[PDB]
C-alpha cells in the first residue's frame, strides 16, 4: 500500500489522518482512565502484578507505570509524566489530563479541515500568555510552618485518607524544617524513609535521629545504651586476605599455632585502637560506644568489642555515613590511623527494637540533628508502599514550596483565571491561531471539570457558576468539593506549587504540539 | 423478572440461617395470598 | 453484524491477558463475594466445637487443624481481596497470637453488610465513615466491658485457669491437662523481670505414647546422641565451644613444609601431643561435658574419651545459643579452657531413649531456668503438630497477659454487649451514617451465630436469648456449649474469658481490612504468567 | 460482566463503551461517504470476490459494496436501504447527517450530559425544522423546464456532465410520456434495456419497446413496416395430457395417423391466428407480429412463417402490460373469441443483431403509454452506472411530479434551517437547547461537505454563506465552482421535498434510537 509496506512487506504504517486518529484515541483512553484519580475525592485503584503483588494507589505516575498498555502515544505520555515526577514530584495526573484535553480540543477543529500547524501556533501563543498570567497571579510569601502545613495537606489529602494525611502533614513538615539549612538547597537524601510492619497506619511518625534496619550481631552486646558516643567508620574489622597470594608454610603444630595467632594481629591492632579510644573517652559505665561500620566485622572482633561493653553494627548503608555525621555530629573515618575524641558523634539514646526476624536500631535524642528519619508503620505491605509514595509526594511538595517563595491557589482557580485571561487575549492574536488559543483555554478548563465530576456534582453547571463568580468578582475562586460552590482557594488553604504549574504548562504544550505535528507512524525495523 | 430475583435474594438470607426451605415456601405462599387480597382491595373500576 | 468490537480507548490498549474491572458490580460486589466465600470456608472451624480441616498444600504435605491462620496459610488463595483479608488475619496472628478466625469472620460479616448497604442506596464513602465511627465507638466501649484481671502470673493454678479458655477452642476435650502443662512451662520462664520471651519455650515432638503422657522439662532435649563413650553426668560442668573440636588451622592456606627426615618423623607426634595437651587443659578445669558447634576430630574424640568427657555436637547455632542461655555458659571461639565465669552448669546431662529416638537431656533440678521445654507425645505426627499449635496459642496468650492483664467475657458475651451498645448509640445519631453504624453493630452477631451453628443449636434462638439477658443487665452471659438446647449461662463465673488486648487488636484489624477493601474502586490485573514462588 | 457469567463466550459492550462503539462506527461510515456528496465527488472502484468491477458514487450501492461487519453499520445500511427504496435519493446525505448528529451529540455527552436531554432537544429541533421546511418549499407547476432542472441536479451528481445532460432529456421525456394526468406514475412501464455496442452518449429514449429476444425461425421477416401486434399468453408448443394419456396402435399406418392427429389441438390455435391475420390484412403491405409469453414449437413457427408472420416466444411477463399500453391491443390468454379489435398497432418493427444476442424494436406507436430507455456503453460497469443514474433520475422526477413542491438545493435549505433552529433555541426550556444546537450543527454538514468536495475551506465558505443568508434572507447555497454564496432557485439547483422530509425523519429517529442504546450484547450461542 504505502511506500514502507512496498519496501518492507511486514511493516505497520498509519498515515495522514490515521496517525492523528491513533494518537488522539490513545490520549483519550489514558485521560479517561486517569480522570478518576484527580482530587481528594478521587477513587482508589487496585493493581495486581503478574506475580500477584497487590498495590493500592492513586498516583498518576504509579498508575501509568503499572498500566497494561503497549501503545506508542501512551509510551510518550508516560515518559513525559515520568520526567514530571522526577523533577517536581507532583502533577502527573494533571499532566495526562491536560495533554488529553489539548489533543481532544485540537481534533475538534482539525476534523473541520483546519491544519494542525495553525492549532500549534495558537497553542504556543496561548502558552506564552498563560505563563505571563501565572507569573502575575502567584503569591510570593515567606513560608512559616502554617503555609507548609497547608501545602502538605493539599498534597497528602489527595494521596491518602484524611486522618493519615493529617498525621503525615506534621511528619513531613517537621522533617523538612529539621533538615533545612539556611539559604541552602534541601538535600532530600538526608531524610531516611524506613518501613516497619507491625503497628497501624496512623502510628507512623518522625524520629529526630536515625533508624537502622540491622542490629548488633553479638547476643552479649547491650540492647540499650542511655548516653552514647557514636563512631562512624568505613574500616573493615573482619579478616582480610593478602592481595599477593601469601600462603603459610610451617613445619610443626606449634609453628602452625603461632602462625594462626599471628595472622589476626593486623585486625587486632585496629580493634585495640578502638578499645583504647573507648577507655580514654569514658572511664565509667555511664556512657558507651556505638560503632556503626559500613564494612563487616568478623566474630572475633565482635567478641573483643563486646568484652569491653561496646555495641557495634556492621554493613551499614553508604548514605548512612553522611546521615550519621549530620545527625550525631561525628566524623566518618576511612582509617583509624589518627582517631581522637573529637571525631566521635553523640546520641542521647540508642536502643534496639526486635520485630519478628528483623532487628531495628534507634539512634535518637541527638543534640541538633540535620538528618532525620520517617518511620512508616502499617499492617500491610501495600499500605506501607502507599504511605511511602504519599510521603515522597509531600516531601517534594514542601521542598518545592521552600525553593521559591511563591505559591499558587489550587482547587482549579488558577486554571479558570488563566482560561478567562486567554479568552480575553484571544482577539489580540492575528489570524486563525485564535482557534488554537480557544482550544488551549478550553483544555486548561479540564481541571475544574474533572474536580467537579469526581465530587459528584454536575460538570457544566458547576463550571459556569465558578466562571461567573470569577468574572463578576475578579477573585481566584476554585471548586469546593463538598458543596460545589465557588470558594476562594487562597483563604481556605488549597495551595499548589508554582513550579508544578509552570512545568505542567511547558511540558503539556510541548508534547501536544509535537504529537499534533506527527503525520506518520512506522514500524519497519524488522527483517 | 426483577421481583423473582429479589425474592430469591431475600430468601438466601434465611437459607443461610438454618431455616428449612419449606418454611420459607409456606411464608411466601401466605404472602402471595395476602398480596392478591390487598391488590383486589385497592383496585378501582373502569367503564370501558 | 455478528461481533461486538472492543471499545476505542483503554479497552483496546489493554494487554493480551490483562483484566480490568471497574464500577460497583464489576469490582466491589465481586470483592465482597470473594471475601464472603473465604469467610464461609473458614467459618466451620470456630469455637470449641470447631471442626478440623485436612488441607494438602502444593507440596503434598498434609495439614489437619482448626487454626484459622494455618488454614489460610496453607490455602492457595488467588483472589486479591481475599488475599488482603488473609494478610489482615496474619497480622492479627503476628501481633497477638489468637483471634485470626474472629478477624476473618468479622471482616466477612462487615463486607456482606456493606454490600447490603450499597444495594439499598448508600455510597461507599458513607459506609466507610459509618464503620470508622462505629469502630471508634467500639474501641471506646470495650475497656468498660472488662470483667476481671489476671492479678497474678507466678501462680500455677491461676495461670492454668486463665490459659484454659485460649486452648479450649483447640483440643476441646482435653484442655485441662494441656493448660497445666503450658502453665508450668510459662511459670518456669518469666523471671522477676517483667519481660517474657516466647522463644524461651521449646517443644520436642517424640512419637508413640499418646498425648496424655506429655511432660514439661526444665532444660532442653536434643534428638541426637553423644559422640564419645561417656553418656551420663550427674554434676555437669558444660563447656561450650562455637569452634570445631579440632586443632585450629590457618585462614589463608596452610601447607606443611618438610625439609628434613626428623621433621617428617616428629610432625604427627607433635600434633597429637598438642591436641592431648589442649584437651587435658580443658579437662583440668573440672569440665566434664563439652558441647561443640562444629565437627569433632578423631584425635580430639579419642583424648576426650581418655579423660572421661561427654561430647555433644550441636548442628544449628540457634540450638547452641539456646543451650548457652539455659545452662549459663559462653560460647568460646577457641579451644582455650573456660574460666569460671564462662563455665556452664547443669544438674544432670544424660543420654536416654524415648519411644525409639535417642535424645540428650540437659535437666535442671531447680524450678527455674532461662529456657524450658515441653516433650510432646502422641500417636501421630499431625496430632503432635496440632498440639504444638495449641501450645503456641497458649504461650501467646500468656505473653499477652504479661503485656495487658485485662480480660473480657467470652462465648460471644462481649460481642453481644458491643452490638447492643453500638446499636443504642447509632439510633441517637442522625444522618445517613446511622445505617452503617447499625450494620457494624449487627456484624458482631456473626460470632455468637458461628458458635451456635458449630455447637449444633439454632443460632436465632441463642441470639434472641442473649439480647434478652443483656437487656435485663447481665453483660457477662454467653451461650452454653454443653447443652443440646439453645441456652445461655454466665461466663465470668464459668471462667470462659478471652484477653482484652486480643479483642481490641482483632476488631481494629478486621475493621481496617474491611474499610480498605471497600475503598477499592478499580482493579487492573496483569497477566498471571508464571511466578512459581 | 453479568452477561459473561451466564455465557462465557459472549461479547458485551456496556455503558460508555456502547456509545463509543456506535459513534466510532458512524464516524467511519461518514468518513468513507463524505467524498460522494455533490457533483464534484470522487468515483469509487468496487471489485467483488469474483473480480466484477463496479464504478459508482451512489451512497446505497457503496454502502452495500463495502466489506463491513459492524452492527451500527448494519443499522445505518438498513436506514439507507429504506430511503433508497421509497424516495430513491438522499442516501449519502442520510449517512452524513446521522454521523454528524451522533458526533455533535457525543460532543456534549462527553461533558457529563445525559443522552436523554440530547434526544429531547433533537425532537424539538426536528419539529421546528419540519415546520421551517414546510414554510420554505416552493410550489410550482411541474413543466418540462423544472423537471429538466431536477433531473440535472440528480444526474450531474451521479454521472459525467455530458452523459448527465443526455440522461436528463431521456428521463424527462420518458416520465412525461408514461404519465397520465391525475394518476399515480407506474415506473414499471418504463423498461430499461441495456446494450453493449456503442458509446455511453448513445443512450436514448425509444417511443416503444425493446425486447431482448428475436424471431427464432430464420425465414421470418427481419423488418416489418406496418404491423398488427398480437400480444398473447397462449402456449403454441406440444402439450402433454395431464392424466397420463399414452398411445396404443397396432400398425405403422395407425402410428402415422396418431402422430398426425396428436398435433390437431395446437394446429387449431395456429389456424385461428392465421385466419385472423388473413382477415385483417389481405395484402402483403401490412404486417403481423405475434409476441407470446409461452413457448412456440418449431412446427408452429414454420406454419406461421409460411403465412409471413413474425412470432416471438417466451416474452417477459411485464411485457404483456407494456405492449398493451404502448401498441394498444389487449393481452390474450386464449383464442376462443379473438376479433380484429384485439390487435395492437405499431408503425415499425425490426430486429437488431448484436453478437450472439438479438433484439426486437417496436417503434412508431400511436401514443405509447409505456416506453423504454436503451442504455448503451462499451463496458458492463458503464452500463451498471448508467442504470443506477437513470433509476435515481426517474425517482427524482416522479417525486417532483407527485407533489407540486420543490426545495432549493446546494445546501441552502440546511443553512436556513440551522439559522431558524438557532433562532428558535431560546424558546426551548431546560437543557434541551444543547440538543437543538447539536441538531443545527449536524444539519450544517451538507454545505461543509460540499465545500470540501469542491476544494474550498469549510469555515470561511460556511461563514460567508451564513452571513449572506442573514443579511439578505434569501436561500443561498454553495457555488461549487467559486465557493461564493448563490441563490439555488435562480440557478436551478433543486432538491426533492419528499427526500428532505424523509431525511429529517429517518435521521432523527435513528440517531435518537442509537444514542439511547447503553449495551451491545451478543449471547445467542
Ligand atoms: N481540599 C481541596 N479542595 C478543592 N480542591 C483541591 C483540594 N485538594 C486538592 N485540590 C485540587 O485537586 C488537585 C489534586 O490533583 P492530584 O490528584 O494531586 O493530581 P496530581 O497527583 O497529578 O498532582 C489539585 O490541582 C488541587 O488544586
Ligand atoms: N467453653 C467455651 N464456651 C463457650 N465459648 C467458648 C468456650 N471456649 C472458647 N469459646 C469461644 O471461642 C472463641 C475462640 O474461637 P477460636 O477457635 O479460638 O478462634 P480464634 O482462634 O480466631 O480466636 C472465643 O471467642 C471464645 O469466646
Ligand atoms: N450543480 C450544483 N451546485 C451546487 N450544489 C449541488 C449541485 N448539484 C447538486 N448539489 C447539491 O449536492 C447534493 C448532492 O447529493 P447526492 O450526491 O445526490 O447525495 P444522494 O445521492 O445521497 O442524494 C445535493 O444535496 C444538492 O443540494
Ligand atoms: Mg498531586
Ligand atoms: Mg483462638
Ligand atoms: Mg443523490
Amino acid at each position: 500500500m504505502a511506500a514502507v509496506k512496498t519496501l518492507n512487506p511486514k511493516a505497520e504504517v498509519a498515515r495522514a489522518q490515521a496517525a492523528l486518529a491513533v494518537n488522539i484515541s490513545a490520549a483519550r483512553g489514558l485521560q479517561d482512565v486517569l480522570r478518576t484519580n484527580l482530587g481528594p475525592k478521587g477513587t482508589m485503584k487496585m493493581l495486581v502484578s503478574g506475580a500477584g503483588d497487590i498495590k493500592l494507589t492513586k498516583d498518576g505516575n504509579v498508575l501509568l507505570h503499572e498500566m497494561q498498555i503497549q501503545h506508542p502515544t501512551a509510551s510518550l505520555i508516560a515518559k513525559v509524566a515520568t520526567a514530571q515526577d522526577d523533577i517536581t514530584g507532583d502533577g502527573t495526573t494533571s499532566n495526562v489530563l491536560i495533554i488529553g484535553e489539548l489533543l481532544k480540543q485540537a481534533d475538534l477543529y482539525i476534523s473541520e479541515g483546519l491544519h494542525p500547524r495553525i492549532i500549534t501556533e495558537g497553542f504556543e501563543a496561548a502558552k506564552e500568555k498563560a505563563l505571563q498570567f501565572l507569573e502575575e497571579v502567584k503569591v510570593s510569601r515567606e513560608m512559616d510552618r502554617e503555609t507548609l502545613i497547608d501545602v502538605a495537606r493539599t498534597s497528602l489529602r489527595t494521596k491518602v485518607h484524611a486522618e493519615l494525611a493529617d498525621v503525615l502533614t506534621e511528619a513531613v513538615v517537621d522533617s523538612i524544617l529539621a533538615i533545612k539549612k539556611q539559604d541552602e538547597p534541601i538535600d532530600l537524601f538526608m531524610i531516611e524513609i524506613m518501613e516497619m510492619k507491625h503497628k497501624s497506619e496512623t502510628d507512623t511518625s518522625l524520629i529526630r535521629g536515625l533508624v537502622l534496619d540491622h542490629g548488633a550481631r553479638h547476643p552479649d552486646m547491650k540492647k540499650r545504651v542511655e548516653d552514647a558516643y557514636i563512631l562512624t567508620c568505613n574500616v573493615s574489622l573482619e579478616y582480610e586476605k593478602t592481595e599477593v597470594n601469601s600462603g603459610f608454610f610451617y613445619k610443626s603444630a606449634e609453628e602452625r599455632e603461632k602462625l594462626v595467632k599471628a595472622e589476626r594481629k593486623f585486625i587486632e591492632d585496629r580493634v585495640k585502637k578502638i578499645i583504647e579510644l573507648k577507655r580514654k573517652v569514658c572511664g565509667d559505665s555511664d556512657k558507651g560506644f556505638v560503632v556503626i561500620n559500613q564494612k563487616g566485622i568478623d566474630p572475633f572482633s565482635l567478641d573483643a568489642l563486646s568484652k569491653e561493653g561496646i555495641v557495634a553494627l556492621r554493613r551499614a548503608k553508604r548514605r548512612n555515613m553522611e546521615r550519621l555525621t549530620l545527625a550525631c555530629g561525628g566524623v566518618a573515618l576511612n582509617s583509624f590511623d589518627d582517631l581522637s575524641p573529637d571525631c566521635l558523634g553523640h546520641a542521647g539514646l540508642v536502643y534496639e527494637y526486635t520485630l519478628g526476624e528483623e532487628k531495628f536500631t534507634f539512634i535518637e535524642k541527638c543534640n541538633n540533628p540535620r538528618s532525620v528519619t520517617l518511620l512508616i508503620k502499617g499492617p500491610n505491605k501495600h499500605t506501607l508502599t502507599q504511605i511511602k509514595d504519599a510521603v515522597r509526594d509531600g516531601l517534594r511538595a514542601v521542598k518545592n514550596a521552600i525553593d521559591d517563595g511563591c505559591v499558587v491557589p489550587g482547587a482549579g482557580a488558577v486554571e479558570v483565571a488563566m482560561a478567562e485571561a486567554l479568552i480575553k487575549h484571544k482577539p489580540s492574536v492575528k489570524g486563525r491561531a485564535q482557534l488554537g488559543v480557544q482550544a488551549f483555554a478550553d483544555a486548561l478548563l479540564i481541571i475544574p471539570k474533572v474536580l467537579a465530576q469526581n465530587s459528584g456534582f454536575d460538570l457544566q453547571e458547576t463550571l459556569v457558576k465558578i466562571q461567573a463568580e470569577h468574572s463578576e468578582s475578579g477573585q481566584l475562586v476554585g471548586v469546593d468539593l463538598n458543596t460545589g460552590e465557588p470558594m476562594v482557594a487562597a483563604e481556605v488553604g488549597v495551595w499548589d506549587n508554582y513550579c508544578v504549574k509552570k512545568q505542567l504548562l511547558h511540558s503539556c504544550t510541548v508534547i501536544a504540539t509535537n504529537i499534533l505535528l506527527v503525520d506518520e507512524i512506522m514500524r519497519a525495523g524488522m527483517s | 423478572i426483577i421481583l423473582a430475583g429479589e425474592m430469591l435474594s431475600v430468601a438466601e438470607h434465611f437459607l443461610e440461617q438454618q431455616m428449612h426451605p419449606t418454611v420459607v415456601i409456606s411464608a411466601y405462599r401466605k404472602a402471595l395470598d395476602d398480596m392478591i387480597s390487598t391488590l383486589k382491595k385497592i383496585s378501582i373500576p373502569v367503564d370501558i | 453484524a455478528l461481533h461486538v468490537p472492543k471499545a476505542p480507548g483503554f479497552a483496546q490498549m489493554l494487554k493480551e491477558g490483562a483484566k480490568h474491572f471497574s464500577g460497583l458490580e464489576e469490582a466491589v460486589y465481586r470483592n465482597i463475594q470473594a471475601c464472603k466465600e473465604l469467610a464461609q470456608t473458614t467459618r466451620t472451624a470456630y469455637g470449641p466445637n470447631g471442626m478440623n480441616k485436612m488441607v494438602i498444600n502444593h507440596l503434598e504435605k498434609l495439614f489437619v487443624t482448626n487454626d484459622a491462620a494455618t488454614i489460610l496459610r496453607e490455602l492457595e488463595v488467588q483472589h486479591p481481596a481475599a488475599k488482603m483479608i488473609v494478610m489482615a488475619s496474619h497480622m492479627q496472628e503476628q501481633e497477638v497470637g489468637d483471634g485470626t478466625n474472629f478477624v476473618l469472620v468479622f471482616a466477612g460479616a462487615l463486607l456482606e453488610l456493606a454490600e447490603e448497604l450499597l444495594r439499598i442506596g448508600l455510597s461507599v464513602s458513607e459506609v466507610i465513615e459509618g464503620y470508622e465511627i462505629a469502630c471508634r465507638k467500639a474501641h471506646e466501649i470495650l475497656p468498660n466491658l472488662v470483667c476481671c484481671s489476671a492479678k497474678n502470673l507466678r501462680d500455677i493454678d491461676e495461670v492454668s485457669s486463665l490459659l484454659r479458655t485460649s486452648i479450649m477452642s483447640k483440643q476441646y476435650g482435653n484442655e485441662v491437662f494441656l493448660a497445666k502443662l503450658i502453665a508450668q512451662a510459662c511459670v518456669s520462664i518469666f523471671p522477676d523481670s517483667g519481660h517474657f520471651n516466647v522463644d524461651n519455650i521449646r517443644v520436642c515432638k517424640i512419637l508413640g505414647s499418646g498425648i496424655s503422657s506429655s511432660s514439661v522439662l526444665h532444660g532442653m532435649v536434643f534428638k541426637k546422641e553423644t559422640e564419645g563413650d561417656v553418656t551420663s553426668v550427674k554434676d555437669a560442668k558444660i563447656a561450650v565451644y562455637s569452634c570445631p573440636f579440632d586443632g585450629m588451622i590457618t585462614e589463608t592456606k596452610g601447607t606443611v613444609l618438610i625439609k628434613t627426615a626428623e621433621e617428617l618423623m616428629n610432625f604427627s607426634k607433635g600434633e597429637e601431643n598438642l591436641m592431648d595437651a589442649q584437651v587435658k587443659a580443658i579437662a583440668d578445669t573440672g569440665a566434664n561435658v563439652v558441647v561443640t558447634g562444629g565437627k569433632v576430630a578423631d584425635m580430639a574424640l579419642h583424648y576426650a574419651n581418655k579423660y572421661n568427657i561427654m561430647l555433644v555436637r550441636l548442628n544449628s547455632k540457634w540450638d547452641l545459643r539456646r543451650l548457652c542461655k539455659t545452662v549459663g555458659a559462653t560460647a568460646l571461639p577457641r579451644l582455650t579452657p573456660p574460666v569460671l565465669e564462662e563455665m556452664g552448669h547443669c544438674d544432670s546431662v544424660y543420654l536416654s531413649e524415648v519411644g525409639d529416638t535417642q535424645v540428650v537431656v540437659f535437666k535442671h533440678e531447680k524450678e527455674d531456668g532461662a529456657i524450658s521445654t515441653i516433650v510432646l507425645r502422641g500417636s501421630t505426627d499431625n496430632l503432635m503438630d496440632d498440639i504444638e499449635r495449641a501450645v503456641d496459642d497458649g504461650v501467646n496468650t500468656f505473653k499477652v497477659l504479661t503485656r495487658d492483664k485485662r480480660l473480657v467475657p467470652g462465648g460471644g458475651a462481649t460481642e453481644i454487649e458491643l452490638a447492643k451498645q453500638i446499636t443504642s448509640y447509632g439510633e441517637t445519631c442522625p444522618g445517613l451514617e446511622q445505617y452503617a453504624i447499625k450494620k457494624f453493630a449487627e456484624a458482631f452477631e456473626a460470632i455468637p451465630r458461628a458458635l451456635a451453628e458449630n455447637s449444633g443449636v439454632k443460632a436465632n434462638e441463642v441470639i434472641s436469648k442473649l439480647y434478652a439477658v443483656h437487656q435485663e443487665g447481665n453483660k457477662n452471659v454467653g451461650l452454653d456449649i454443653e447443652a443440646e438446647v439453645p441456652a445461655v449461662k454466665d461466663m465470668l463465673e464459668a471462667g470462659i474469658l478471652d484477653t482484652y488486648l486480643g479483642k481490641y487488636w482483632a476488631i481494629k484489624l478486621a475493621t481496617n481490612a474491611a474499610v480498605t477493601v471497600l475503598r477499592v474502586d478499580q482493579i487492573i490485573m496483569a497477566k498471571p504468567a508464571g511466578g512459581p514462588k
